[PDB]
RNA sequence: GUGGGAGAGGGUGGUGGAAUUCCCGGAGUAGCGGUGAAAUGCGCAGAUACCGGGAGGAACGCCGAUGGCGAAGGCAGCCACCUGGUCCACCCGUGACGCUGAGGCGCGAAAGCGUGGGGAGCAAACCGGAUUAGAUACCCGGGUAGUCCACGCCCUAAACGAUGCGCGCUAGGUCUCUGGGUCUCCUGGGGGCCGAAGCUAACGCGUUAAGCGCGCCGCCUGGGGAGUACGGCCGCAAGGC
């Protein structure tokens, strides 16, 4: 799973200043790392539909704080994308 | 129904999750095999549902017993 | 990694020569699978409770351990090869919960 | 011919029948009997009466063989399984213990139509 | 975010004992079995009952609950690994990012279909034995698909709380699961019960609303004809919408 200095690591390399634990870019960064994981997990296991379902939520909040952010800030949505390598 | 007195109450500070401990784990056992009820281990459901789990793990690694036979039927 | 307990019910018609076999090949088991080992608890000959492969008694051994968990089942298979091991319950350690405290 | 005089007496109970089987401290049987053993033909075999002389014909069959006392096993529930280890109680072998050793699974197989409201 | 937690939530690999069946071996003999009573059936080629050994499948006693988890279907031996949801405390961060949701997409008991496996017990169909006026049926003995596994279909239901989702308000009492606490008690979140107000045709519901409101979706408009016909769409078919 995510260990905690991993999270951590996470969230200090998307922090939009040092103490912010909670900004949307924090925040899809965070979801990201745990969507790419599940997706991995379920790339075996195609049988496990119930985390699937989690799946399927993580990626819709992660879709909802994104078009928030896009249209709050353009510029740092483009960015937060550019640098976490999504959509497409 | 299972009426005299609580396995706990008469027991120390024990450990619940030691598969390890024969000699406590027996006492919440029956003249049988068969786990005991709440009625006589005297426990929290917490407690109990510990126990539980516990208890089989012992079994499977052969130091409680699985079943048991009836004496002076 | 991560702190685990491997139980070791073993045949205890062995005698020196074949325990020392068996504690070897297990122990070098746990150097290849990349267990540091903590404590050790030896329990030797004990009366079991129903029958393990036709013997009333059996040879314990408790082996708290740490390791890296993805190899954790493996380990566990390699330890049960021998024949003269009976039984193998490696169960991730926890902390004690308590009664009449 | 053995000349045993400690033994163990198995006492199997149905619902449609009652057997005892008397075998040496080893498990190996020596005698038996059975509802049918003794004259019954029908649902008879199930009686407690049934139950008390088949206990009695086993009990007096190993007296034959030289048996003096014996430990009970009880498998089964039915009427007069209890007869049963009384017949062997008022037998006159020494009865050194009775235990109950019905077997139960720990859920195993599926019953018969019969049998259903378990598993 | 941090730090705690409970849990048959899910997926994968392993493993445990009880029981049944079957085979091998010891001993043992005249029945066992089954029913309302019976018979078919099994049994001198030695059955049942008893001991010891082997094999294999399936389910998981006690714990177990009025319990728990899950969106629902549904989930129960034990272990490890992969993973989902959720609760609480701290009041730390973002700053309305919210609710509902026709289409779509995904899941979806059981039975059923396809292709390979597997098959102990049970078992539609079926083969018999009985019972009755007759017996097809119920009761008894056999037994095949199936029940199990993998991959792919099927999409139904008393898929039920017969009660759409979210939020806010409106006495309490008692029982309980699980967190926090100044731990008889108070506070949060689940599960029940009794009852204010109120509602209801009644029965009943009553902070787990069927009360008082607001948002949004689904649906209803006498009964039979009918979930029929025709049309379309889906489906290997069965059949579904
Ligand atoms: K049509
Ligand atoms: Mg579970
Ligand atoms: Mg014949
Ligand atoms: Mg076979
Ligand atoms: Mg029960
Ligand atoms: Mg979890
Ligand atoms: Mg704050
Ligand atoms: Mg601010
Ligand atoms: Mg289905
Ligand atoms: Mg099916
Ligand atoms: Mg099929
Ligand atoms: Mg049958
Ligand atoms: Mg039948
Ligand atoms: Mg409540
Ligand atoms: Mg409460
Ligand atoms: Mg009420
Ligand atoms: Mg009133
Ligand atoms: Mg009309
Ligand atoms: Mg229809």
């Amino acid at each position: 799973p995510i260990t905690k200095e991993e999270k951590q690591k996470v969230i200090q390399e998307f922090a939009r200043f040092p103490g912010d634990t909670g900004s949307t870019e924090v925040q899809v960064a965070l979801l990201t790392l745990r969507i790419n994981r599940l997706s991995e997990h379920l790339k075996v296991h195609k049988k496990d539909h119930h985390s699937h379902r989690g799946l399927l939520m993580m990626v819709g909040q992660r879709r909802r704080l994104l078009r928030y952010l896009q249209r709050e800030d353009p510029e740092r949505y483009r960015a937060l994308i550019e640098k976490l390598g999504i959509r497409g | 129904p299972s009426r005299k007195a609580k396995v706990k109450a008469t027991l120390g500070e024990f450990d619940l999750r030691d598969y390890r401990n024969v000699e406590v784990l027996k006492r919440f056992l029956s003249e049988t095999g068969k786990i005991l009820p709440r009625r006589r281990t005297g426990l929290s459901a917490k407690e109990q549902r510990i126990l539980a789990k516990t208890i089989k793990r012992a079994r499977i690694l052969g130091l409680l017993p699985f079943t048991e036979k009836l004496v002076r039927k | 990694m991560r702190r685990y307990e491997v139980n070791i019910v073993l045949n205890p018609n062995l005698d020196q020569s074949q325990l020392a076999l068996e504690k070897e090949i297990i122990q070098r088991a746990l150097e290849n699978y990349g267990a540091r080992v903590e404590k050790v608890e030896e329990l030797g000959l004990r009366r079991l409770a129903y029958p393990i492969a036709k013997d009333p008694q059996g040879y314990f051994l408790w082996y708290q351990v740490e390791m890296p968990e993805d190899r954790v089942n493996d380990l566990a298979r390699e330890l049960r090869i021998r024949d003269n091991v009976r039984r193998v319950m490696v169960v991730k350690s926890q902390e004690p919960f308590l009664a009449n405290a | 011919k053995r000349q045993v005089a400690s033994g163990r007496a198995y006492i199997h109970a149905s619902y449609n029948n009652t057997i005892v089987t008397i075998t040496d401290p080893d498990g190996n049987p020596i005698t038996w009997s059975s509802g049918g053993v003794i004259g019954y033909k029908g649902s008879r075999k199930g009686t407690p009466y049934a139950a008390q002389l088949a206990a009695l014909d086993a009990a007096k069959k190993a007296m034959a063989y030289g048996m003096q006392s014996v430990d009970v096993i009880v498998r089964g529930t039915g009427a007069g399984r209890e007869q049963a280890i009384r017949a062997l109680q008022a037998s006159g072998l020494q009865v050194k213990s009775i235990v109950d050793d019905t077997p139960v699974p720990h859920n195993g197989c599926r019953p018969k139509k019969k049998f259903r409201k378990a598993s």
